[PDB]
């Protein structure tokens, strides 16, 4: 046997602000609801954009900052404005879970 | 030599071509002699990797993707054959390859453990071999929403149909094998980065602990995926009706599955106790408090501005520091002159079980989605409402026997299983009057207390700290339940005589040793101690006789060392520590034992602006404690200038002056 | 990034990258003695499209005809090559420090 | 790394004594305290930051001593030959001989005085069982050799 | 001693503006104007090396178009060391 | 019996420096500056009795802004602060840090002593700077 | 005969040094003079009023270690020296003789 030590990830600290940002953003991404110049049935533009990505096998999502600004008193928008570099991985985590739910075809280059 | 390895890998690759493949006429199609090929691969596992203790086939099979690209297609399409036919009813043959595929899945998903007894090849191959099991877990959960899980329950239903009388030993084995499949699929978890320590560390440590292979993310492995795929394949329904049908050959794996669900999830996460965005705003305000605190610990001008403070001490000598804010605040200057030291005292170090609440970081939550939270909580609710008392009676009626051969893993998983659901039903009942404490009544039947006591006593005597810690946790929830049923009302009186003498002594001696062990060990010791004290007070053989066994300096060292983590502890835990101090110091009046400088420093560090939340209830308790503590210390020093030096040291165990130090006449 | 050790065939993977080309400090194999002797696996590792573009202050926004101030913008992935020389553009993204690597 | 060594026609203990004797003795008497001690008094009062050593004065000092019959080792030739070392020697002679100020200068505002005073207090406590500095730190003046006039 | 298969009529074409990360280590077909041609040089193809410690000769490494051969350690003495191209045998290919 | 916070190399007490600056940053009146400068007969109470730096800090706090301009001759016009001028010239970074901290303390203390309600958290979060100018000959 | 061979000298806190005048006798001389606790001040300030003396004294006695490390060494050496035990009991023996 070789002299060695077990180094363990489960004793990590988690960023509670980042996780809560991910929760808020994930919910916003899947269920932000609006429509205009049409029926009142809401389009859910970012879920529909995920479908467009799934059709044209894209790998980016365009987000209007003002839609975040109106969401949840704009607290999420302020957080992402002030400390974007901290929260971008958490936003990717949330986006990945939403894509799993509504377009799991896209989790690979496919 | 590695020539044998390339020969092996070549054989496994050819076998991978023999299993089957897609047909363009797309559908998966089995190969010719497919049953013989599957049997030969099972043979390879036994013939080489088990009998020679290697895991080389277990590696090669992952290299040639047999599980993901043959066996799951076979099982899913066979499930589709049977499920489509079931609405309409050579299956008698294809059933055999489906069974053998499930056998191979149980083999390839078998929980790997490395010990001193594991071979050199095994401990070498362990780290990378774990990664392929994680790929297997991802693929098993994701593929067609995990329809292979429905294939597995169909293979189980095809013996549950024939009676309790009818099922042969082979049928019993097949059902147990399906439970092992579910257990394994839950149980796979990322491996630990096992560094070699022959050669010293460089000027930078390990770059990252992440062990996941590049096609896996931790969200693929998270409980959300397990709960989602299990709900969408009605695995929860299968397990619930299976435990409803318990009227015992399979009881150990079923227990083990419930352990593997519960082992790392906190009960209060399943209860609430714009809302997510509102709470995000609350979080942002909480860290903004830290911003307005660190700002005062920050220079108002650039770092090179560099005005020099000199601290003249009370004596005719001078120190120097560059802190621009420290010029107007000697508090900052003193603690900076302390932090400036290059010296640190050197500090000391310190497997066949998985990670759990036994060893996680104390705040490590699982982030359920709301639907997965609902599905999981309703499943375990229905389990409590149906399966708890019978399953616990079944396994404890076993485990009273064969305690000598109860392997350590089996012990810890059993104790944790008991504790988790007892705690859960207490919480659900404290929330809902509709939920009944007696729905976990099997916990209180004296056979159970006897067994858990035996496990704790034996593990302590054997110095098995792992099972000791788990039995301590189980005792905490048992006493929690006992106090509740004391209020709900005979068994309380019975156990309140059975935990006399040797059990008092043992429970008193856990927090004497606990200061040497991990934070969770100490936390469980403190939790047990608070539970014990409130139980004994609810009873109140003599109260002073028991509590004197706790009020001694090794216990206080455990309490202080636990409280050193106050920034990372939860507010309720600080409340529990300070309630213990409240009893010991204010009520029991052994106040001399807490006049020691470790506590003095710790009190200042948490009462400092860099410490507790200004509006915290625990901050209120620390402030309330500290005013009285300072008053009593002031009194004792006014009555004893010797205690200015005694504050620095352990109090004197030479009783002839020790009594005078303790009370001062 | 992803690297195979020189003295044993074990592989480190999903290695995050700093501004410098970052290689692993420890071998994952508990048998192995290696530090800092590696081969990058080009096939397993993942790259991204990257493009620096230099922008200058708008001619109609300079206050009194002095020199325009300049900035370096990094484009990545699908966003590369949407700029063009002489084009007037609006970007959004992160203001970052880049060390002298 | 070892070195060989040689004898030379110079002795710096002797020339140090010659320099300090000159410094406390000479004055321009034909023009009717010692010139350099008066100038060092002006340095002590911090009214003057430069000491100008005249080789003419060293010549006249040598001529006076030779008229009195003693040898004088031709310090002018020595300090024309190796002037860099003799700046250090003259500064050591000055740092020994220099008198106290006659005029007060609001001394407490001088940082180097404060810091070395604090050092001295701490060293008194140490020496009570409870050089002081590198000399250049305490040397406020600058020293210069003025050449020989043609005569 | 060797033949090179020169692939032709590869169906899909890119411009130099059009190359991306997804093309890395793929076969590509590209059009352009040869702007600057350097001289014709010999380049090492199969190269043995000498360790100055232990038994010197090391087996033939195949040289590529991008990187020098790195010898992290000598296999014969399993240690670091200085190295030189071997004199007993080496072989060259044209380069430009 | 207690430690002393000293501007290093000077023996100047930082408590003394702080209070010498405070008692000018509040309770200075602009009339004193015309006593120092030429044309002293141009003193006029209805324009010069103003608490000049209270006026500055009030307009500054209504604008929420961090910076105060300070003509250094105004220190020499005021008896408890003429020594602070020499300390400012000779030991500037320490004295300027002290003046900055004193401006922040004046802003904090005003909203609890003059006691109009204000965002104490805003002042707590903000840094404050003095800008001494006209220090001496150019 | 043996021309010199080198070795590394080392120093640490020790009971004799801790029993020198600048050790605990300094505490008995100065602690009651310098610490003062009052109901007129909050708990954090009063705790600091204790801590400032002991930190300065610990540094002046033994400037190598941090204050927390100093406290740990004091506790352990106090646990494990007979001379220090005799001195410590002698303090309370003196108070008993009052
Ligand atoms: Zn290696
Ligand atoms: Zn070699």
């Amino acid at each position: 046997s070789f002299k060695s030590r077990a180094l363990n990830h489960v004793k990590k600290v988690d960023d509670v602000t980042g996780e809560k940002v991910r929760e808020a953003f994930e919910q916003f991404l899947e269920d932000f609801s609006v429509q205009s110049t049409d029926t009142g049935e809401v389009e859910k533009v970012y879920r529909a954009q995920i479908e467009f990505m799934k059709i044209y096998d894209l790998n980016t999502i365009y987000i209007d900052y003002q839609h975040l600004s109106m969401r949840e008193n704009g607290a999420l928008a302020m957080a992402i404005s002030e400390q974007y570099y901290r929260f971008l991985p958490f936003l990717q985590k949330g986006l990945r879970r939403v894509v799993r739910k509504y377009a799991p075809e896209l989790l690979n280059t496919s | 030599a590695d020539f044998s390895l390339t020969v092996l890998r070549a054989r496994i690759a050819l076998l991978a071509t023999a299993i089957g493949g897609p047909d363009y006429t797309p559908p998966y199609k089995l190969g010719d002699d497919c049953l013989a090929c599957l049997k030969d691969l099972k043979r390879w596992f036994k013939l080489v990797d088990d009998q020679q203790k290697r895991w080389d086939v277990a590696m090669a099979v992952a290299e040639y993707r047999i599980l993901t690209d043959d066996l799951l297609p076979i099982l899913i399409d066979w499930e589709n054959k049977c499920s489509l036919a079931a609405k309409l009813a050579n299956k008698a043959y294809y059933d055999k390859i489906a069974l053998n595929c499930l056998q191979l899945l149980v083999l390839m998903t078998w929980p790997l453990i490395v010990t001193e007894q594991s071979s050199s090849n095994q401990i070498t191959l362990y780290g990378e071999l774990k990664k392929h099991q994680l790929v297997y877990k991802k693929t098993i959960l994701s593929m067609e929403s995990g329809k292979v899980l429905r294939a597995a329950i169909r293979l189980a239903l095809d013996v549950i149909k024939i009676d309790r009388l009818s099922r042969t030993p082979r049928d019993n084995m097949v059902l147990k094998l399906v439970l092992n499949f579910f257990r394994n699929v839950i149980a796979i978890e990322p491996g630990e980065f096992t560094i070699n320590t022959k050669k010293s560390m460089p000027k930078k440590g390990i770059t990252s602990i992440d062990t996941l292979p590049p096609n896996v993310s931790m969200d693929d492995i998270s409980l959300n995926t397990v709960i989602s795929s299990f709900h969408k394949n009605k695995v929860f329904g299968f397990l619930l009706t299976l435990t409803s049908s318990l009227s015992d050959f399979i009881n150990i794996p079923l227990l083990e599955i419930m352990f593997y669900f519960t082992k790392d999830v906190n009960q209060e996460l399943l209860f609430p106790r714009t809302s997510a965005g509102f709470e995000l705003s609350k979080l942002l305000q909480k860290e903004h408090q830290m911003r307005k605190n660190v700002i005062k610990h920050t220079s108002a001008r650039h770092s090179r501005f560099g005005g020099l403070l000199s601290i003249q001490t009370p004596d005719k000598t001078r120190l120097t520091v560059s802190g621009s804010q420290a010029l107007v605040d000697e508090k900052i200057a003193l603690q900076k002159l302390d932090d400036s030291k290059k010296w640190n005292k050197r500090i000391i170090k310190k497997e066949g079980l998985p990670n759990s609440l036994l060893n996680s970081q104390t705040g490590k939550a699982i982030f359920f989605t709301e639907s997965n939270g609902k599905h999981f909580k309703e499943f375990i609710n229905n389990f409590i409402d149906s399966g708890f008392n019978i399953l616990l009676h079944s396994v404890t009626n076993y485990f009273t026997t064969e305690q000598d051969r109860m392997v350590t893993l089996e012990q810890v998983e059993y104790l944790l299983f008991f504790a988790w659901f007892v705690k859960y039903q207490l919480l659900r009942s404290k929330i809902d009057n509709s939920a009944d404490i007696k729905q976990v009544s099997e916990a209180l039947k004296e056979v159970t207390f006897i067994l858990v006591s035996s496990l704790l006593r034996s593990a302590y005597d054997l110095k098995n700290w792992t099972v000791t810690h788990a039995g301590m946790i189980a005792f905490n929830e048992l006493l929690n339940l006992v106090s509740r049923t004391k209020a709900a009302q005979d068994i309380e009186f019975i156990v309140s005589r059975l935990f006399s003498d040797e059990r008092i002594q043992l429970l008193s001696n856990l927090p004497k040793i606990g200061s040497k062990y991990s934070l969770q060990f100490m936390k469980s010791c403190i939790e047990l101690t608070h539970s014990v004290l409130k139980v004994l007070e609810q009873y109140s053989v003599n109260f002073q006789k028991v509590q004197a066994n706790y009020m001694t300096e090794p216990v206080i060292e455990t309490y202080i060392n636990f409280l050193e983590r106050f920034r990372e502890l939860e507010d309720d835990s600080i409340k529990k520590v300070f309630s213990f101090f409240h009893r010991v110091f204010v009520q029991a009046k052994e106040q001399a034992l807490l006049f020691r400088f470790d506590l003095i420093i710790l009190l200042r560090e948490m009462l400092s602006p860099d410490g507790l939340d200004r509006m915290s209830r625990s901050r209120k308790y620390v402030s309330q404690f500290s005013d009285y503590f300072l008053a009593r210390l002031k009194k004792r020093l006014k009555k004893s200038p010797a205690w200015f030096v005694g504050l620095l040291f352990p109090p004197l165990h030479n009783s002839e002056v020790g009594f005078y130090q303790r009370y001062g006449e | 990034a992803s690297f195979t050790c020189d003295m044993c065939r074990a592989i480190v993977d999903n290695v995050e990258q700093s501004f410098k080309y970052t290689e692993p400090t420890f071998c994952p194999n508990p048998s192995c003695e290696n530090r800092a002797f590696w081969t990058l696996n080009v096939t397993r590792s993942r790259f991204l499209d990257w493009q620096k573009v230099r922008i200058q202050e708008n001619a109609n926004e300079i206050p009194t005809g002095s020199m325009p101030r300049t900035l370096d913008v990094i484009l990545r992935g699908d966003s590369v090559e949407r700029a063009k020389p002489g084009d007037r553009c609006k970007f959004t993204g992160v203001e970052i420090v880049v060390p002298d690597v | 790394a070892a070195l060989p060594s040689i004898q030379l026609p110079v002795d710096y203990n002797n020339l140090f004594n010659e320099i300090t004797d000159f410094l406390v003795t000479f004055k321009q008497d034909t023009l009717s305290g010692p010139k350099y001690m008066a100038m060092l008094q002006k340095v002590a009062n911090r009214e003057l930051n430069s000491v100008i050593i005249d080789l003419d004065d060293i010549l006249q000092y040598q001529n006076e001593k030779f008229l009195q019959g003693t040898q004088a080792d031709d310090l002018v030739s020595a300090i024309q030959q190796n002037a860099n070392h003799f700046t250090e020697l003259f500064c050591r002679a000055i740092d020994n001989n220099m008198p106290l100020p006659t005029k007060e200068i609001d001394y407490k505002d001088d940082v180097l005085d404060v810091i070395l005073n604090q050092r001295r207090l701490r060293n008194e406590r140490m020496l009570s069982d409870r050089e002081l500095f590198p000399p250049n730190l305490t040397r406020r003046y600058f020293l210069y050799f003025k050449p020989l006039s043609q005569n | 001693s060797e033949i090179h298969v020169r692939i032709s009529d590869f169906p899909t074409i890119y411009s130099l503006r059009e190359l991306r990360e997804s093309n890395l280590s793929s076969l590509v077909r590209v059009t352009g104007v040869v702007t600057r041609r350097t001289g014709v040089f010999p380049q090492l193809k199969y190269v043995k090396f000498n360790c100055l410690k232990c038994g010197s000769i090391l087996g033939p490494f195949f040289q590529d178009s991008n990187e020098e051969i790195r010898i992290s350690f000598c296999t014969n003495c399993k240690s670091k060391g200085p190295f030189r191209v071997n004199g007993e045998k080496t072989v060259y290919r044209n380069y430009q | 019996s207690e430690p002393l916070r000293i501007i290093w190399g000077t023996n100047v007490s930082i408590q003394e420096c702080t209070t010498n600056f405070r008692n000018f940053l509040m309770s200075f009146k602009y009339k004193f500056r015309k006593i120092l400068d030429e044309r002293e007969e141009f003193i006029n109470n209805t324009t010069d009795e103003e608490l000049y730096y209270i006026k500055q800090l009030n307009e500054m706090r209504e604008l929420g802004t961090s910076n105060l301009n300070l003509d250094a001759r105004n220190l020499l016009a005021y008896k408890q602060t003429e020594d602070l001028y020499h300390q400012l010239l000779n030991y500037p970074q320490e004295v300027i840090s002290i003046m900055d901290q004193t401006i922040k303390d004046c802003m904090v203390s005003l909203i609890v002593d003059n006691n109009l309600d204000y965002d104490l958290d805003e002042i707590e979060t903000k840094f404050y700077k003095v800008r001494p100018y006209n220090v001496g000959s150019c | 005969a043996i021309t010199a061979r080198k070795r590394r000298p080392q120093v640490k806190l020790t009971a004799e040094k801790l029993l020198s005048d600048k050790g605990l006798p300094y505490v008995l001389k100065n602690a009651h003079k310098r610490i003062r606790i009052s109901s007129k001040k909050n708990s954090y300030d009063n705790l600091s009023n204790i801590i400032q003396f002991y930190q300065l004294w610990a540094h002046e006695l033994f400037p190598k270690a941090k204050f927390k490390d100093f406290m740990k060494i004091c506790q352990t050496v106090g646990k494990t020296d007979p001379v220090l035990r005799e001195y410590r009991v002698s303090l309370f023996r003196d108070e008993m003789g009052m």
